[PDB]
RNA sequence: ACGACCGUAUAGUACGAGAGGAACUACGGUUGGUGGCCACUGGUGUACCGGUUGUUCGAGAGAGCACGUGCCGGGUAGCCA
RNA sequence: CGAGUGGCUUGCUACCUCGAUGUCGGUUCCCUCCAUCCUGCCCGUGCAGAAGCGGGCAAGGGUGAGGUUGUUCGCCUAUUA
RNA sequence: GUCGGGUGAGAACCCCGACGGCCUAAUGGAUAAGGGUUCCUCAGCACUGCUGAUCAGCUGAGGGUUAGCCGGUCCUAAGUCAUACCGCAACUCGACUAUGACGAAAUGGGAAACGGGUUAAUAUUCCCGUGCCACUAUGCAGUGAAAGUUGACGCCCUGGGGUCGAUCACGCUGGGCAUCGCCCAGUCGAACCGUCCAACUCCGUGGAAGCCGUAAUGGCAGGAAGCGGACGAACGGCGGCAUAGGGAAACGUGAUUCAACCUGGGGCCCAUGAAAAGACGAGCAUAGUGUCCGUACCGAGAACCGACACAGGUGUCCAUGGCGGCGAAAGCCAAGGCCUGUCGGGAGCAACCAACGUUAGGGAAUUCGGCAAGUUAGUCCCGUACCUUCGGAAGAAGGGAUGCCUGCUCCGGAACGGAGCAGGUCGCAGUGACUCGGAAGCUCGGACUGUCUAGUAACAACAUAGGUGACCGCAAAUCCGCAAGGACUCGUACGGUCACUGAAUCCUGCCCAGUGCAGGUAUCUGAACACCUCGUACAAGAGGACGAAGGACCUGUCAACGGCGGGGGUCUUAAGGUAGCGUAGUACCUUGCCGCAUCAGUAGCGGCUUGCAUGAAUGGAUUAACCAGAGCUUCACUGUCCCAACGUUGGGCCCGGUGAACUGUACAUUCCAGUGCGGAGUCUGGAGACACCCAGGGGGAAGCGAAGACCCUAUGGAGCUUUACUGCAGGCUGUCGCUGAGGACUCUCACUCCGGGAGGAGGACACCGAUAGCCGGGCA
RNA sequence: GUGGAAGUCUGUUAGAGUUGGUGUCCUACAAUACCCUCUCGUGAUCUAUGUGUAGGGGUGAAAGGCCCAUCGAGUCCGGCA
């Protein structure tokens, strides 16, 4: 047959690329020598094209102007801190070790100094649970208990823009506009609606996959479609 | 409200749009001062026409349930 | 719109031009590569054994 | 190049208890087909005459254009049913 | 039960045609056949009449309009000799 | 087009005049691409030109494009290339990372030029007048100099300022018309220099507890109005420019509406609307320099692409010329262009055809089907059902009005803006042309806008929001590459990948036996290396022990593939069809039966329904709105029909000129029968038949056009499928090498990852090389 | 009353498209044209130029559509007689 859409994606051609030349910045935490003697002031709030959420421009003492992953409740004029001794307040960044248990945080680093990997989407947040000298236990947005190096930095509070998902797109045109700001091919043609040559589910007088949808983890690309290695399907049981 | 949607989309879709936008455009109490002059400027961006305080909040509400949690703990 | 005559009217783009190296009107001014002599692609001159009968 | 039918007189007669109910023949008409003709009726009639909208020729008069008449009314010859 | 005629139905065969002879129904227009539906002329009757029913000669002329359905066929309606 | 005339050997079509017409977002003006001399002049007509030709985009010969300030050139955009580094057997191949360069001629950013005159052909380029920019030099001034500002930005609504244009009023100059007194044109004048400043922002004063303000939102004791002030606009006003220029002349003045341009206010985003060079910041005089490339012409019913002087295709701006009207609509008319959407002459001009006008009475009878045609129509007033997601349905439906003239009222600052009143009055007809909906009901489908088979399918198909399931914590899931590497990703579960269903509403039953996926697993089975035995002086080889994934086996799972029958009052093979719907776009039987409607209804609708063979996200039911989607009915209307007629324009016919193609074994004036490979102009028998030509509609030549697409055959081809055969990628898993120290363990030193770094995390694992088992239409 | 939303309505505004005529044409004006009717026309809109994706590969709101009059695997030359 012909390569399926999922395979065309990988070549990274324009149709599948994100409009990076239009993106603003990668909200990674600032790098501090130590001391925590680094503070800045929120100079403005902006829209982040890549995440459909707001971001805050901060001017730091040492003259560095950078965009930051803003939690809810950060406004212009406010002063933020980044360091071990940073004050424990919304919008401030410091290593999990310094963060008091039971405090919601976002933009959590995976490995100390990486800049932040977890809980960055609209209105989300990780929940710092257990402390220790060897491991900090955080509960990520998906509900998974994650063991992290207490040296991993994080921002106090939940991410701005919460509830974005509560409003329906209502029309195709709205979906359209959002999709144009992401690395995605949209709209979506169902596999069952294509010719046999174009997809494992194509072909047949009437539409229907001529096979079970749960595909094995070991299936090669081109064949791994439908419900990948599902542990189960449906709503029952 | 969803009246601009005419007889399209159906109840639910345009019922939520109405409510969400109804609460979205209400006068909101500014965290800076105390006046009900906060208006949305864009997605998750709010500002007070009185004192000019520009800040981040929910997408359609200036404060979200989870956002109000942080304060506590 | 037919793929024939009506679609031929839209053709006013310049692609292949006289090549600096070989003189043939084969220098693709958008790719900056000569489809005839290889100029812009290779220092060596474009050549292939299939340009003639195998035993000749 | 003519085919067929209806109706009237025959006759409420013949026949028949009655009910019902013919024919020969002489008439008038209709229908289908056929050939021709325009006095009559009807159609057409971008000959013609009139009314009138927009615009241009300054107005008036008189005209052009609005598709092979802008639109509307009447209609001779001729051709037609 | 027996003997036939036709070549309108269907089946059979594979003779002609695969370097192509374009389908069904309808329409339009022309010619024909008779195994006659009407019209002409007859014979019989379980033929009074009127009318039926059956039969004979006869192909001059006629055999129309509509409802469903692509339908052919057919079912249905009002007319009709 | 026509009448005159000009030139010429020759004139329907070359030129002049008159008369008559055509084009108005174009048939006019300027241009991009592309073409390339097609541009201008002279001389020509063999060639090219739908006829002719004295003409020309043709032929011969000459000539023509002038720049500091118009483009290029400079900047950077998506993105491209080169070099280095790395991969590759290798390269002209290949991703990343550095560096460098390249990448915008109408239409991104950008130092500076206007007006007039001149040529056969150039012209913000030459010439005249005036002006401006950059750099450099000299001089005076200046110590400031880099912070900031600009370049620099989306979509929708709107106020204010304001030029051109257009129009109104009055004057002046010139023209036209001649029953009046009207009608037309002109009434000019730049860049630049100088000056003015509304809006926004801010300051002083002031002191509002209800006032201020808008088209609207709004503003205020955190200080409203009012008053004063700072900063501050136009491609605009004003003055100079200008006894410049231009005009035969006059060489105006005010106003309204106001494109350009300037400046504000509001609203929207699950969408956020470039960058860089440069400029400003940062004075003035005088002088010098400002090179290089482009510059003609066409820009299209003859200069481009389409083989053509092709009815096609092909970007930008002129979007403000007059009447009209809501209008960038129609129709008519200017400026400007044209008679080249380039063969003519003749016949009341026949048949026939294209496109069209008018048809009495009947009115869909026509037809598969109102196909085609028609009906309605603009604006105002009255009035408007079922149903509904309360938006809508709706312009439902239905009814009435509509011109002109005279004099007025109201709104507004006013319009050459709008809404009305009274009286008078004409026509068959007042949206008089033009422009300009026919309406209503029932059913099926898809919710909707949207998409599609360039070139026979626009739909019920695809998409969609909405619903749902699956995978994945990021050193991830999914995907591309042989590799070096890469997309997703300036992304992180409110994410994004993989699938299914397809708005809302009410709902979504039973089945895990088979197949798929996943989890588990005592025991069973399960490869290679190492290990043990036999064998071999060794090796081949035979056997053993251990046993990973996988399978057996167990479990979970159907919004996973799919399934929901036959029999009896269970059987196969798990269950045995629940809500609903039902003769369906699914019902063979079938024109099912009852009813409605019709004169008559295989149709349509309602009901029944045992459903050959409906049924729940293989979604069921239902549904307002929507629809060039399928079917049915009604009102209105009509040449669709009864049944055809007359007319109009272009052909057709005759004449001048020009001038192809298809097709052709031969013969050929045929007709009726027969015969023949059974479908003969040609054979046989008869019949008929004097030759030639014109027009016609097409019966025959099994007419012409295409080595039948249907069907079969070939140990033909290709695309597609799968539990066909055989293999190959890929994933999982064991083993060996990388690989180190002390059947479970610690460590650090290779190696990996994070970190700017120190250092941290991990760690002999993982990655990678090799091999073995399993899966493996992803691929051959 | 104001306000002016909308994948909102009418609309040959520009611009885009193409339901029916199974009209015209069918050695064409044209190897996809012409006319009338019809649909869209503030947005998932239309449009110019530049730029990127390449052949078992692209691209595809999916029609096996499209990738220079050709696509159920482009074109050219070669393998090849
Ligand atoms: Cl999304
Ligand atoms: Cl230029
Ligand atoms: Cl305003
Ligand atoms: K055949
Ligand atoms: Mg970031
Ligand atoms: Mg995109
Ligand atoms: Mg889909
Ligand atoms: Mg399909
Ligand atoms: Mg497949
Ligand atoms: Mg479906
Ligand atoms: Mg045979
Ligand atoms: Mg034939
Ligand atoms: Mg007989
Ligand atoms: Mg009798
Ligand atoms: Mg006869
Ligand atoms: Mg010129
Ligand atoms: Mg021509
Ligand atoms: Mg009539
Ligand atoms: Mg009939
Ligand atoms: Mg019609
Ligand atoms: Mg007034
Ligand atoms: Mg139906
Ligand atoms: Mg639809
Ligand atoms: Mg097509
Ligand atoms: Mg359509
Ligand atoms: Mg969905
Ligand atoms: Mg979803
Ligand atoms: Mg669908
Ligand atoms: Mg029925
Ligand atoms: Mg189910
Ligand atoms: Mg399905
Ligand atoms: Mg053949
Ligand atoms: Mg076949
Ligand atoms: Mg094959
Ligand atoms: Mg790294
Ligand atoms: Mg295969
Ligand atoms: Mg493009
Ligand atoms: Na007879
Ligand atoms: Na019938
Ligand atoms: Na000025
Ligand atoms: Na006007
Ligand atoms: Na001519
Ligand atoms: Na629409
Ligand atoms: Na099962
Ligand atoms: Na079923
Ligand atoms: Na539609
Ligand atoms: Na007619
Ligand atoms: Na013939
Ligand atoms: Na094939
Ligand atoms: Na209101
Ligand atoms: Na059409
Ligand atoms: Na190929
Ligand atoms: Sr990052
Ligand atoms: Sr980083
Ligand atoms: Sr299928
Ligand atoms: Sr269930
Ligand atoms: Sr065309
Ligand atoms: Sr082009
Ligand atoms: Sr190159
Ligand atoms: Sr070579
Ligand atoms: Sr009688
Ligand atoms: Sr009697
Ligand atoms: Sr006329
Ligand atoms: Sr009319
Ligand atoms: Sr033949
Ligand atoms: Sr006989
Ligand atoms: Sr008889
Ligand atoms: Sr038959
Ligand atoms: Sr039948
Ligand atoms: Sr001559
Ligand atoms: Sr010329
Ligand atoms: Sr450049
Ligand atoms: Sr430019
Ligand atoms: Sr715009
Ligand atoms: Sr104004
Ligand atoms: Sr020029
Ligand atoms: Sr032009
Ligand atoms: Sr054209
Ligand atoms: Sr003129
Ligand atoms: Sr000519
Ligand atoms: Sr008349
Ligand atoms: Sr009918
Ligand atoms: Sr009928
Ligand atoms: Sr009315
Ligand atoms: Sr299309
Ligand atoms: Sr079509
Ligand atoms: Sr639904
Ligand atoms: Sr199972
Ligand atoms: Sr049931
Ligand atoms: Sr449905
Ligand atoms: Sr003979
Ligand atoms: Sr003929
Ligand atoms: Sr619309
Ligand atoms: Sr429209
Ligand atoms: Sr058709
Ligand atoms: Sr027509
Ligand atoms: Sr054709
Ligand atoms: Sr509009
Ligand atoms: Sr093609
Ligand atoms: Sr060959």
């Amino acid at each position: 047959g012909r390569r399926i859409q999922g395979q065309r994606r990988g070549r990274g051609t324009s149709t599948f690329r994100a409009p990076s030349h239009r993106y603003k910045a990668d909200l990674e935490h600032r790098k501090v020598e130590d001391g925590d003697v680094i503070a800045g002031t929120v100079v403005d709030i902006e829209h982040d094209p890549a995440r459909s959420a707001p971001v805050a421009a901060v001017e730091f003492e040492d003259g560095d102007r950078r965009l930051i992953l803003a939690p809810e409740g950060v406004g212009v004029g406010d002063e933020l801190q980044v360091g071990v001794s940073a004050e424990i307040a919304p919008g401030n960044t410091l290593p999990l070790a310094e963060i008091p248990e039971g405090v919601p945080v976002c933009n959590v680093e995976s490995s100390p100094g990486d800049g932040g990997k977890f809980a960055r989407a609209s209105g989300v947040n990780a929940q710092l649970l257990t402390h220790d000298r060897n491991v900090a236990v955080v509960k990520l947005p998906s509900g998974e208990m994650k063991r992290l190096d207490p040296q991993c930095r994080a921002t106090i509070g939940v991410v701005a823009g919460g509830g974005r998902t509560d409003k329906p797109f209502v029309k195709a045109g709205n979906k359209h506009h959002k999709m144009k700001a992401r690395g995605t091919k949209w709209p979506n043609v169902r596999g069952v609606a294509m010719n046999a040559v174009d997809h494992p589910f194509g072909g047949g007088g009437r539409q229907h996959p001529g096979k079970p949808k749960s595909i094995s983890r070991n299936a090669p690309p081109g064949r791994k479609v439908g419900d990948i290695a599902s542990k189960r399907t449906g709503r029952g049981g | 409200r969803s009246g601009r949607f005419g007889a399209r989309y159906g109840r639910v879709s345009r019922r939520r749009v109405a409510e969400i936008e109804s609460e979205m455009n209400e006068d909101h109490a500014c965290p800076n001062c105390g006046e009900d002059r906060v208006d949305r400027q864009g997605t998750g961006i709010w500002q007070c026409s009185y004192c000019d305080y520009k800040f981040t909040g929910g997408s359609y509400k200036p404060e979200t349930p989870g956002g109000k949690t942080v304060r506590r703990s | 719109t037919g793929a024939g005559t009506p679609s031929q009217g839209k053709k006013n783009t310049t692609t292949h031009t006289k090549c600096r190296r070989c003189g043939e009107k084969s220098y693709h001014t958008k790719k900056k590569v000569c489809s005839s002599c290889g100029f812009g692609k290779s220092a060596k001159r474009r050549d292939y054994e299939w340009q003639s009968k195998a035993g000749e």
